[PDB]
RNA sequence: GGUGAAAUGCGUAGAUAUAGGAAGGAACACCAGUGGCGAAGGCGACCACCUGGACUGAUACUGACACUGAGGUGCGAAAGCGUGGGGAGCAAACAGGAUUAGAUACCCUGGUAGUCCACGCCGUAAACGAUGUCGACUAGCCGUUGGGAUCCUUGAGAUCUUAGUGGCGCAGCUAACGCGAUAAGUCGACCGCCUGGGGAGUACGGCCGCAAGGUUAAAACUCAAAUGAAUUGACGGGGGCCCGCACAAGCGG
């Protein structure tokens, strides 16, 4: 979510340095933001208007993973072995 | 005044004619001002 | 430029005699600056730099 | 980060405000927090009563304190003080001057 | 006693008109209502009866001095402006009227609308 | 001396009430705007913190990753419902007081639930733009909100460009009303739904709910109709104009 967090999650998922847009980087930028927002909703449980911005991040990650799994499972298995997913 | 409670359905009924009496004010008077 | 709760010589020009904020149909002011006006009023008003009601 | 604190003090206590402020500066510098502006206005007359007073002493300051430096600074009139009303007002940058 | 200047209220409801003369020390001298002059019932919540009620505030205040007065008006009813001209006529050279009508900033909710 | 008209709380207990103080809840005048934000329900004081999405500008990247969506699963005004705080004001119930054939009501004076807060439930509204979502195209003119860019430029500004929000209106469509780049036009992808009026969104079953009940959902029987929009009239305790000894000056049962 931060400026320097979001620059560093780009930096170890890069794949050909100018890249910020591969489904590697986007799933990693989403997965970090989902995890950091889980602190918010233990403390702020009545906030439903911001859960919906989180469920959008869950669904935007699930579509990107189904994209990449159907396309290159070798990049899918490496990404899923990072990030602590599945 | 603020004598009675105005239930906010009938209080959200606004603009009597202000897009007529201030918008068509320079329209219906154009029979002479041309 | 960006009007501010400290600048009371600007804020007093849109405060009516009874203390009330004057609308945008009276003074010719843009809608961004009006809603920026009625925040700097309400900050100076809170901070006792301006009254809420006319009385004192 | 950047804040704009402006607080009143009760006018009978107007002689240790040079210490009040000073204490607030050293408490902000203890986390390296910069102080971009510090103005003491007059003993101005309020536009209404605050705790039945009619005159008060204004101090404005612009601060870049971290997070807990603000919280202890805000608690130096939240827990108790003889300072009244203040708005902390998060800003975005540093400044120059006011009071004509 | 003899006090030379005072502040003089008018409570100007839709039902009644109450006029109370005080001093700047706010203590009531002479009160006269629009139904205390023998009205009792329906008719005169009108500027007529406040013209009758404001003068009785006058010639009972003309016991302890009170040349100049300051008029505080409070309420929406008729008899609002016909109690301040019924007040200089009793020999008062009142400085300025002042309006104090209480307005909530949002406040309590009012009663139900009459049908 | 409220009002279509009066009746309850007050003076060996001071009466609407002071220029005064304190407490407590609850709502945030002015700003306020065919304004804004949100998927809808919704959200109005101010400041801080935590956070969501949009808009916007260039540039770089991924390379169809998209659209819709039966099931399902979330979120849903109000009022209700447990369980515990709270309780100003207002107020279903209810007590009186009026008004009337009666008044079980509309008006008055009160007033417990509720409204408020916390957690849990319900899952409904004329939840409406009575208009599913997404995409592409099709005359103009006049406002407005958030941006951006160009304009001699002072902006007092002007023009084009986007994303919203409105007012007219060409084509077209429409039974008409009307809609008309925010389509009800022109087409496309997918979903939901409808099949005369009653019976009836009702029984019975199932599921859900603590309840109130919701949701899914019929038949027997009955009638020749219901229904939409516009037209002429008549009518109105609708409105606006107008008239006459219609209204009261110097008549008389």
């Amino acid at each position: 979510l931060s400026v320097e967090e979001k620059a560093q999650i780009v930096n170890e998922y890069k794949q050909a340095e100018g890249d910020t847009g591969s489904p590697e980087v986007q799933v990693a930028l989403l997965s970090a933001n989902i995890n950091k927002l889980q602190d918010h909703f233990k403390a702020n449980g009545k906030d439903h208007h911001s859960r919906r911005g989180l469920i959008r991040m869950v669904n935007q990650r699930r579509k990107l993973l189904d994209y990449l799994k159907g396309k290159d499972v070798s990049r899918y298995t490496a990404l899923i072995g990072r990030l602590g997913l599945r | 005044s603020r004598e009675f409670y105005e239930k906010p359905t009938a209080e959200r009924r606004r603009k009597a004619a202000a897009a007529v009496k201030r918008h068509a004010k320079k329209v219906q008077r154009e029979q002479r001002r041309r | 430029k960006e009007i501010d709760y400290k600048d009371l010589n600007t804020l007093k020009a849109y405060v009516s005699e009874t203390g009330k904020i004057v609308p945008s149909r009276i003074t010719g002011t843009k809608a961004k600056y009006q809603r920026q006006l009625a925040t700097a009023i309400k900050r100076a008003r809170y901070l006792a730099l301006l009254p809420y009601t006319d009385s004192h | 980060r950047h804040y704009e604190i402006v607080f009143l003090v009760h006018p009978d206590q107007s002689e240790q405000v040079g210490g009040m402020v000073e204490r607030y500066t050293k408490a902000i510098e203890e986390d390296g927090g910069k102080i971009h502006r510090l103005e003491d206005w007059g003993r101005r007359q309020l536009a209404y009563a605050i705790n039945n007073v009619h005159k008060a002493h204004y101090v404005l300051m612009n601060v870049e304190c971290s997070a807990k430096a603000l919280a202890e600074l805000e608690d130096n009139f939240r827990a108790n003080d003889a300072v009244i009303r203040n708005l902390v007002m998060r800003r975005d940058e540093a400044v120059t001057e006011q009071s004509e | 006693k003899t006090v030379v200047d005072g502040i003089a209220h008018i409570h100007a409801s839709f039902n009644n008109t109450i006029v109370t003369i005080t001093d700047r020390q706010g203590n009531a001298l002479s009160w006269a209502t629009s139904g205390g002059s023998g009205f009792r019932g329906s008719r005169k919540s009108t500027p007529f009866a406040a013209q009758v009620a404001a003068e009785r505030a006058g010639q009972a205040a003309l016991e302890y001095g009170l040349k100049n007065l300051d008029v505080n008006v409070k309420g929406p009813g008729p008899g609002r402006e016909s109690a301040v001209r019924a007040l200089n006529a009793c020999g008062y050279k009142i400085a300025s009227i002042t309006d104090v009508t209480p307005i909530p900033h949002n406040g309590c909710r009012p009663p139900k609308k009459r049908r």
